[PDB]
């Protein structure tokens, strides 16, 4: 068969000829689906198995099967990522592996019941929900600063202050900090088919902030479209919990305080703007450091400015490298 | 580490007084003025 040769370097000399092709957007993923016990791809080999949570920079248009995308960890190269369709076909053979797949169970009765898989038990049901394998997300993972306690506050509203500012300096030409004043907790992936499309509507919905949600969201989309460093500081995010099931999925910077003995006399020697609600910055810190570890992208303990400044620093360009 | 951390953003314009403050705090932290001193 001379077929197969012949396509098996159609994509190889089609990938190569162009290395500075556009990224044409990336994609996440969460599934445990190894692409190399399935001999099946267009160029036959050791497939990458990029686990759960890794974005994949789907810069061509191959065919509805198999997309070609990159990786954002360093050194990363031109691979293959099969459509989420194909995922949910090929997540589908997963459960067919086993005896049945269905309703009957097999103790011991056989030759009684066959009880043929019906549609209920094929993905045409589970629609109620139908939560997709794949995820939109931005052409790079946006930075969001949280902590030590509730945004608008003096002290955390300083504490962000030094921070972005060395920002900018350091990443002057690749970075661009943005603020937005509207709300963001209510953002999910899947609501309505069209979410305060028509202003004119007038109904629950229509007098709300929803004429204007969606419209900041393509905004931060647009903003990484552009090849540069986007930060995201409004005043309606104080928890990555919220933040970690919309479409942004972005990073979260911890600059905890370690005890919350600290915070007080950080505060207290504010004025008296301070003590009007000087119990609440307790309950603040105490509401956000119960979250797990592993939630936040970076932790940043440290007492001085500058180590943490550099501790950061060396995290971006790790990304900044990685995805070029 | 943490007084002057919030002070550290005190500097930063969002008057001549920050831009004064500025230059002096690291003025301090120059491992030039404790020579001086000690001198």
């Amino acid at each position: 068969e001379s077929a197969r040769r012949e396509v098996e370097s159609q994509a190889q000399q089609q990938l190569e000829r162009a290395k500075h092709k556009p990224v044409a957007f990336a994609v996440r993923t969460n599934v445990s689906y190894c692409g190399v016990l399935d001999e099946e791809c267009p160029v036959q080999g050791s497939g990458v198995n990029f686990e759960a949570k890794d974005f994949l920079h789907i810069k061509e248009k191959y065919s509805n099967d198999w997309w070609i995308g990159r990786l954002v960890k360093e050194g990363g190269d031109i691979a293959f990522i099969p459509s989420p369709q194909r995922l949910e076909s090929i997540r589908l053979k997963q459960e067919q592996k086993a005896r049945r797949s269905g309703n009957p169970s097999s103790l011991s009765d056989i030759g009684n019941r066959r009880s043929p898989p019906p549609s209920l038990a094929k993905q045409k049901q589970k629609q109620a929900e139908h939560v997709p394998p794949y995820d939109v997300v931005p052409s790079m993972r946006p930075v969001v600063l949280v902590g030590p306690s509730l945004k608008g506050y003096e002290v955390t509203d300083m504490m962000q202050k030094a921070l972005f500012d060395f920002l900018k300096h350091r990443f002057d030409g690749r970075i661009s900090i943005t603020r937005v004043t509207a709300d963001l907790s209510l953002a999910k992936r899947s609501v309505l088919n069209n979410p305060g499309k028509r202003t004119i509507i007038e109904r629950s919905s229509a007098r709300s902030s929803i004429a204007e949600v969606q419209s900041e969201i393509e905004r931060i989309f647009e903003l990484a479209k552009s090849l540069q460093l986007v930060v995201l500081d409004a005043d309606t995010i104080n928890h990555p919990a919220q933040l970690a099931k919309t479409s942004l999925a972005p990073i979260i910077v911890f600059v905890k305080v370690s005890s919350p003995k600290v915070l007080q006399r950080l505060i207290r020697s504010r004025g008296k703007s301070q003590m009007k609600h000087l119990t609440v910055q307790m309950m603040a810190y105490d509401k956000l450091v119960q979250c797990p570890p592993e939630s936040f992208d970076v932790i940043l303990d440290e007492n001085q400015l500058e180590d943490a400044c550099e501790h950061l620093a060396e995290y971006l360009e790790v990304y900044w490298r990685a995805t070029h | 580490g943490y007084l002057d951390w919030i002070t550290q953003a005190e500097d930063i314009d969002p008057r001549w007084n920050r831009f004064c403050r500025r230059k002096c705090r690291a003025a301090v932290k120059s491992n030039v003025f404790y020579w001086l001193v000690i001198f």
